[PDB]
């Protein structure tokens, strides 16, 4: 019986220690993804940045061609 | 006749260059209106306002759609042609003739520069 | 040159035709592109294709943002071409009222050419 | 002269388009793009009987038709009737295929040359 | 009361026998119109097959006119 | 019993792990056709950069 | 029992003698199309009678 409630709180506190590593890996992970978020979002601006230096690179282009 | 082709031909100039300076003032210009600008410009028989046409409709390109820019090269073509700028007319007419092999004004458009490039 | 006037004017017709036909099929049709097509007309040598050309711009005419003073004009010398003399001069004459500074020789030619007749 | 080598190009078609023609009647049914290349030779021809049999068999073949084949059916059969001097019934085609494209230009130069020719 | 309960029971037997018979004769009298219509239909297809060589050499004539 | 519910929430937690590890590699696959795409704008400019160098001399 | 039976079989015999009804509402439909069509024949045939009597009396 003794034995019983040791492996029972053997079993218990790696249980414990289990889901704070779950926790953990999750919080790490969620922000991890967020940052790439801000990524994907500073690039879109950059990419309408790349719009507009399109537009001057060919207007030159065409003065030039002419 | 050849009066009312001269006076459309002025009024055309002068307002379209009014609206595409309207429109330039305030923001972005919309692509019809410089599509007409252009293709008045290209159409005077001021060298320099065929230069600038071509720069219109070279700008106008990228932003055309499927047939737009279909337009856009006939009318490069066109203005190259009027410049005696042979090179660049037969490039862009033949490059348009080879998305429509039988569009029988380009053609006629390519026919006329090849008739003055061997004169 | 006249084959390069004619070639550019067939082309022109084809291709708004088909631009005004390819919007009017998906909902309603652009007014910028609806007036190139009437002017292309108006301005071809064919006597339906400029009352194709009168018939867009009227249309265009009432929802128009004052361009009506292109309207108009393109109307008179749609009018003109047609023989129509007295609505090219009552278009002429409504265009020079609201500026004080092209037309005029527009009127010039609608009135040389009711005296001519 | 260009006229001969026409002519000759012009027999030469017409042999062998009917050729093909009867050979496709002949076992089974003709196909519709054989009955359009013996009517298209057919309209072009020198012979006026074999612009009334192009004008038959492009009529025959206008019912079964599709889209663009009735078009290019309605602009041959205005070619025939003008060459034939039927110029109502070729103002009747071309006016119709104009009133279902506006601006093609060739079948605006045909309506032109029909109305110049109407014109006594 | 078994007399009038059976002869309810014979009464409603017999006027099910009748119902049935009328129903079949109905029921062939329809199957026989429709077989017949079919035939009509049949026939009238041939003379749609028939009237396209009529509108075939009526052209014909037409244009030798 | 306590032992079920914690089971019927782990296999749960299975199935949208699975889900995000899915979504992970599809948003990896669109951030490599991101990248082909400005491998492609950088080797157009590079023949962009011979023209203007061309046009320049 | 048996009588069930029979009123089961005239549920069935009464769900196909609605799609008989709907049969015959739908061929007379066919039957209706059909007719129009040999109108329009008839009326085209008489607008080329008159064309053709009007070349004959030239």
């Amino acid at each position: 019986v003794g034995n019983a409630e040791v492996k029972l709180e053997e079993e218990n506190r790696s249980l414990k220690a289990d889901l704070q590593k779950l926790k953990d890996e999750l919080a790490s992970t969620k922000q991890k993804l967020e940052k790439a978020e801000n990524q994907v979002l500073a690039m879109r601006k950059q990419s309408e940045g790349l719009t507009k230096e399109y537009d001057r690179l060919l207007e030159e282009h065409a003065k030039l061609s002419a | 006749e050849a009066v009312l082709n001269e006076l459309v031909s002025v009024e055309d100039l002068l307002k379209f260059e009014k609206k595409f300076q309207s429109e330039k003032a305030a923001g972005s210009v919309s692509k019809s209106t410089q599509f007409e600008y252009a293709w008045c410009l290209v159409r005077s028989k001021y060298n320099d306002d065929i230069r600038k046409g071509i720069v219109l409709l070279e700008e106008l390109l990228p932003k055309g759609s499927k047939e737009e820019q279909r337009d856009y090269v006939f009318y490069l073509a066109v203005g190259n042609y009027r410049l005696k700028e042979y090179e660049k007319a037969l490039k862009y007419v033949r490059g348009l003739l080879q998305t429509e092999p039988q569009n029988n004004q380009a053609k006629e458009l390519e026919r006329l520069i090849d008739k003055a490039m061997k004169k």
